[PDB]
């Protein structure tokens, strides 16, 4: 990592992390085969079968009204994924690509079907509880009478169904769409084949086996539904077609400039990652679609906007850029500490008490009016007014770009006061 | 936009070469460059490859340990060490920019290619050896292959080269094409195997067409190449 | 569904939904009696139950604190809501209501009770796990040896008391009020029957029978507490009041004019739903607020805004418009694709390539500078620079409003830039 | 509580809460111990522990990729808090920190551990699982027969390794940071324990030893990782500093004046929470913040925004005020109730019907134009259009502060029109 | 905001008869409607309902299959088609509206009444049969019900009807009053009976008055009227 | 930001008084203050305390019972009522207010002292009784506690006293340090004992020096009292 603080507009870029984008779905289509647990039935009292029973229906019975069902649309990342989805899932509701499915499932479990769309999915039976209850369930209860005194098939199906209630609670809890794929939808091996089983590169692979809790939360999983007695849904596992790229975080502090008692402060609104897919950067401004382990950062190619590269200036010099840097001029500023990965930048303005020290010497010293930017290797603790922030313990090189504060030339006076979206090449000439 | 090349000189049977290529015209530092190989006279052949920032590398089976690549950012360069060289790599190297669309699977085409530097000494896809005809009436190549080269979701991209010239992409991502194209060629993607449909074919228009998809296997297999002519 | 696409705006409304607003609450109050857990005590080692017995108590302390106390009121939906619950469970909390609920519940499984506070509300008793603490876990834990080598009590206890601990585990995640009805604290069969036992017209009761994982999301559970060894707890259903209204999704791209590299763009605020629950539109702009099960809508009132029957002028004419239309503008704009129900419209400027193209034919054709709306039958995927999206497969009745973009005919030179909640009618004359 | 409608602004400002502020956290290493599970081996068909013990297997497996590594840093509370955690974390990660814990943990079930960085921790040993997989699961599976006929221990793994797999659930499911303490990573002995252990006064340890239900939300956990068989994870619980402080909730509406059909409105932004931690206001803005259990509002320092003591202005005269005030202007408006905790204000305008009523009178009036505040006392029940609200139960001291609305003098014909952030004191003279 | 009512004709028994019911003032299209009887000389009668979209439909458990009820939202109308229809059926057909809370339960309340029209061929709950008095004090009306109508939870609505005149709504849910009507109303419902009272009632409320409520079995049940009279 | 504490007067033993700090200068609903008390020729000693909103009140062990404490934020009043006072509570008695920075241990910390008032009627910390030397040079001070002292966590906090004056807070929060104070004080803490050194000991520096931490069984123990002194 390196973080330059850029003084011009109170600012730290952060770069030296490298790119994860997801840009495709791979369709793993589990087939989970209950069995004929509606036939058999209960008449005696309970028997830690007739419980069992009457909760396995009860699941059964309940994911048939929810359906993952097409969505209203959107525009964020969630909304293109679950889009994505459910165009395979309509293809997969069709009764000729089920009965195909589990066709070929009958005999072994593993299936690489093509879709009459086109696609390539990958077709998974856990068909486990199915045999239980079809060899060993029904023969025991061949009446009624559920009091078998054996209590070997009571906590053996027990073990069994666990899955299947699971897989439940998740499906109805999300009404179809479960937000990431968990350790019941897919188990550690099931993963782990799938990702063998994938069209794509030895580097991906090895990446997405080592990160493998991150497959787990950039995928979901689609309900297709109810048919017959198995339980058929498709996880989306994520591709990631574009790895390995420089990515930088951008983070801002308002820059103040005061006389008289009255403020004047510039505050950047392009605060987040920043990513390269093919010569053409990617911004993402919600921070809960990128998010970072070590070095490499994950991200969505569907919530990334688009930027064109001219906004390289915006962090060289933005009082004659030429690109219209998107910065908000207000008054009366905000005190704050922003944590930036490897130190911090404090802005604390007027009667509020500011100070930097280590975790040994004491309070090392306190801060002028203004922000400042503070390493985590020539402090360990911020402390502002009454509020005490810990500093990160990472190791990186720090920068700083020195020059003078862009709001301390902009006669402080008055302003605009442009505040949602504002340039200052133009709006703040 | 240019990939130019320098390094390619007589080498004795076991000596050291270096291949440099600058590229000028776009951000070398977003690209995973590729060294792709030519005969002379045979189709071409992938090599070594290199991610954006040098962290994954990988090699043909026939160059594994032999050669290595290396890339610098900060010149926007991209070198090639070939040590301990034998008698079968008397051949033309492309530096070649790659792109990978990864919608459904990973396969990077080499849209931008070198003009290749000479080098001297003292379940591979397999298509039509030739095909022939008149302007006009429409002809076919057919690229086929399973298991791991197209029979794993992986893409097959269509590059057209003509003679004593650096490939160009001519079909990406099964079907689609790219701009400069005449829309006159046409390909699709049926279960494992591929079809260029050429019609109303020129005099002028007549080259060799060579089928790339990455294989599980060995990465990224190039077509034996369709030779095509006009009367 | 029938999505047209107003070319004026550059927008697209999609009408054909029906509502189902959620207007009332219907009050179930399950009292889960426990037994006389703490009597009972083990001092040998783990016995399979000493551990069991163990884990209820520690549940059972711990629901003492998490009894769902007063919020703090708001104005969004779920803020009316939990006040609404809250209404009738400090009702509930008095001694009289308690000690009737349970009196008339001792003998029966169910009853209909009408509090002081005038509204009726029905008891349920889930009174399981006490049947067995109190007769066969008393009977083999007569002494203080907790160490019976039948293991029928191990493995009973550990199937009645999963419910109780499931009930424990949310409540106390959740702080005493549950975001939504779970499988745990009202089953299939007691959803049925309160669904069965609301006093709601016929095609209501059919409505919620069949979307059982809709009705189980509108709801929620408060604690009322634990009293003696019974923690009784509400669930509060909903109840639409209004039903098979029509509504309509309306989306926004930002529409632009540009020249001499410099651009004019204006984009709709008043994207989201709006339905009609009596002669009155109410606009949801919140996504989450509505979700759409087929054609189905299901919303809740309290977060609707209402808005005057005048704003369905924004969709016909906005440059003459009388009813002052909201928008916001801006320069340099954003290149993104608006998902919508039927089709998509993607608005691209700037450098930034933009296609169409099916599955089978290829790119089918490039993008225009500016706005387009693409329906799903002429393709199927549409790619911006890197980025792909997979459209929709629904049918419908797609229609283009033709004109002329409005953005067009305000000097794209310099333009007044009024960007949050600023009209049309007057702000941009 | 008590609560002051001021009419100069139309919003309600509730007092008679008081403070429970986190200023710091308390770091309780658990080393949840699991054994050689990964040494044994089974080969015989599913036993009921074969599939256990492949499900701890795979845990434990996929526990591996799950470590919570340094995140991106940021500048809410969370992000503030997750760095926090994370600069103890990696301390623990040094060989000589967890073989120093283990070492002193291997004697005892707790130790009072300081570290190199000078931070004190509790290290809490779990391991009860370790100990029966090591002598007692292990003793009849010397062989790679798992088929034992007792059927009591497969019961016993069962009961024993349910608190393993909920916590590699649920650092799987969260990536190694889950949001709140669960009863799984710590029970409520351990809790209990670890506030008897704290370096607090008597009044904190009794408060939230009566409030364990938001101790358990105000911390998180974080998971070192898995050393050669032991789980090990920190939870950091919170330490309230400023305790017992006054505060106050502030809730506003759109105060609206209007002639000829056009309308000038001021909504106050400064909506929330302020409390005062030692002398000096500090205001939370989110909502979730600060959530109140009963009078008691509890907070984070780290989320707080430190505001200057003559903020009380904006509560007193804001027509006239020295300190800038926060206002959002507008015209068109928007009919909405505010719920307040004691009673609701209510702002509908244009051809909205309004009306209040009891549960007994039936409909006691009809709102006239402009806001109007409605305790809870003289209505049950507000009736906006369709949407029906229901006030809250509790009992206060109502006032209201008469005084003629400032909005009502600020010629509503035409209005500069700022939303987004400028101050009625400067602004809008 | 009216609705006019058309096509009640003289019809012999067994033959069929439409009625057009045609609404001006508002928005058809979000308001459910409702047909309600009035024989000659007795009670108001539900006959059947239609929902906003014509999705949801019910029907009197007197005349399911016999009647027909649509409604068509291009021209803002709404039809009733009798078929093969008794000599019972001679009455007075109001076109009304419906407006339910759904706050506590739903029980439409029929806010909106048109005209009517003759056709003539060639659980319920009661309430007192008649009141009467002298102008100036106060008088009282009990309307009772079983289980399944007011003990179900469902509200109960009071509407005052003058001799030949349209039905208007008086009291909808449970106690409340809509505008125009005087305060001197006044209603209170406790557990399974509603009452109305009329505080020092003038010469003009000589009116029948009827209670309305919704059964489990037979939707939208009216009372059986009761006779108030000045002396 | 000073005290004006009043009403302190001899008594007979066995009597009562009413001790009240006036506060002025701050918002005195915000801080706790505390009652600390100092024997004639002896160290202080700490007495009661009371909770920003007068919720929680805590009291010595010594002083439990006898003793109570009240405030009131209208007028920004302190008050201590002393019952049945023993022969020892001749003492000088100070008012304080009380901050805890609660980051890691909730040690609350005198910063604000009053005048304090003299009553004549008729497991802890200690440290080295006297540290003398020249001036100039260094010295150092040293205050050990037991586990429940300085073991459990809690911050050390070291106070300056000049003979007949109010101490003032020289450090807080172990290592830290106000305005106003040089950098010539600085201290540490270590396991379970803290230490001052005076760098550069001047003829005015000195004074008695005492430490508080706090304890689980009682509260805010306070040192023994050191006396420097030079030559
Ligand atoms: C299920 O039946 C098979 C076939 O005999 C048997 O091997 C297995 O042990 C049974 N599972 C049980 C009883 O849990
Ligand atoms: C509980 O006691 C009843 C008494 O009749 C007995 O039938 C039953 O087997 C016992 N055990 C369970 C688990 O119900
Ligand atoms: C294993 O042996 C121990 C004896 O030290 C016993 O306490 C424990 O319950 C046994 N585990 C079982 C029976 O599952």
């Amino acid at each position: 990592l390196k973080e330059s603080y850029l003084e011009e507009s109170c600012s730290t870029i952060t770069e030296g992390y490298l790119s994860v984008l997801r840009t495709g779905w791979y369709t793993n289509v589990f087939t989970l085969e209950v069995g004929d647990v509606e036939n058999l039935t209960c008449t005696d009292g309970p028997s830690l079968i007739k419980t069992e029973l009457d909760l396995t229906k009860s699941a059964l019975r309940e994911l048939k009204t929810c359906s993952a069902d097409q969505g209203s649309g959107g525009s964020g990342a969630t909304a293109a994924a679950v889009t994505a989805g459910i165009a395979i899932a309509k293809t997969i509701r069709l009764e000729s690509e089920v009965n195909a499915i589990k066709g070929c499932l009958k005999t072994t479990n593993e299936c690489v079907s093509t879709l009459g769309n086109g696609v390539r999915v990958l077709a998974t039976a856990v068909r486990e509880l199915k045999e239980f209850v079809s060899k060993n369930l029904t023969s025991a209860i061949n009446k009624n009478k559920c009091d078998i005194p054996d209590l070997k098939m009571a906590v053996s199906f027990s073990q069994f169904n666990r899955r299947f209630l699971n897989v439940v609670r998740q499906f109805s809890d999300n009404a179809g769409i479960t937000p990431a794929i968990s350790l019941d939808l897919m188990t550690d091996a099931e993963l782990a084949r799938a990702v063998s089983y994938m069209p794509t590169s030895a580097g991906q692979i090895k990446l997405m086996l080592e990160n493998r809790c991150m497959v787990r939360r950039k995928g979901f999983g689609i309900l297709i539904g109810v048919y017959g007695s198995s339980v058929i849904y498709m996880v989306q596992l994520p591709i990631f077609g574009v790895i390995d790229t420089p990515c930088w975080i951008i983070k801002a502090a308002p820059s103040c400039s005061e006389k008289d008692g009255n403020y004047a402060c510039l505050l950047r609104e392009d605060q987040g990652w920043y990513c390269k897919n093919a010569g053409s950067t990617v911004y993402y401004p919600n921070d809960k679609d990128c998010e970072t382990r070590g070095d490499h950062v994950f991200c969505d190619t569907a919530a990334g906007i688009n930027v064109a590269e001219q906004s390289r200036e915006c962090n060289i010099n933005i009082s004659t850029t030429n690109y219209p840097c998107k910065v908000s001029t207000g008054r009366h500023p905000i005190s704050m500490v922003a944590l930036s990965p490897l130190g911090a930048l404090v802005a604390c303005y007027k009667g509020v008490s500011c100070s930097i020290g280590s975790n040994r010497v004491g309070i090392i010293k306190q801060l002028p009016k203004g922000c400042s930017y503070i390493t985590n290797q020539d402090a360990d603790t911020v402390t502002i007014d009454n509020t005490v922030y810990q500093l990160s313990k990472v190791e990186g090189e720090q920068h700083v770009i020195k020059g003078r504060p862009v709001s301390s030339s902009f006669d402080p006076i008055k302003f605009p006061e442009c505040q949602f979206n504002c340039a200052l090449d133009q709006v703040f000439e | 936009v240019q990939l130019v090349e320098s390094g390619g000189g007589l080498v004795k049977p076991g000596g050291s070469l270096r291949l440099s290529c600058a590229a000028s015209g776009f951000t070398f530092s977003s690209y995973s460059m590729n060294w792709v190989r030519q005969a002379p006279g045979k189709g071409l052949e992938w090599v070594s490859s290199i991610s954006a920032s040098s962290s994954y590398s990988d090699y043909a089976d026939s160059a594994k340990g032999r050669f290595t690549i290396s890339r610098d950012n900060a010149k926007t360069s991209l070198f090639l060490q070939m040590n301990s060289l034998r008698a079968e790599d008397t051949a033309i190297y492309f530096c070649a920019r790659a792109r990978a669309t990864g919608y459904s699977s990973i396969t990077p085409y080499f849209d931008i290619w070198g003009q290749g530097t000479l080098v001297t000494v003292s379940s591979v896809v397999t298509q039509t050896p030739s095909v022939s005809g008149a302007p006009g009436q429409r002809v076919t190549i057919s690229c086929t292959g399973s298991s791991s080269n197209i029979g794993a979701g992986y893409d097959v991209h269509w590059y057209q080269q003509l003679p004593g010239t650096a490939p160009k992409l001519l079909i990406y991502d099964n079907n689609n094409r790219p701009s400069g194209v005449p829309d006159r060629f046409s390909a699709s993607k049926s279960g494992t195997s591929a079809s260029l449909a050429i019609t109303g074919l020129q005099a002028e228009d007549e080259a060799d067409y060579y089928c790339q998809s990455y294989d599980r296997n060995l990465s990224g297999v190039f077509g034996t190449g369709t030779k095509v002519t006009v009367l």
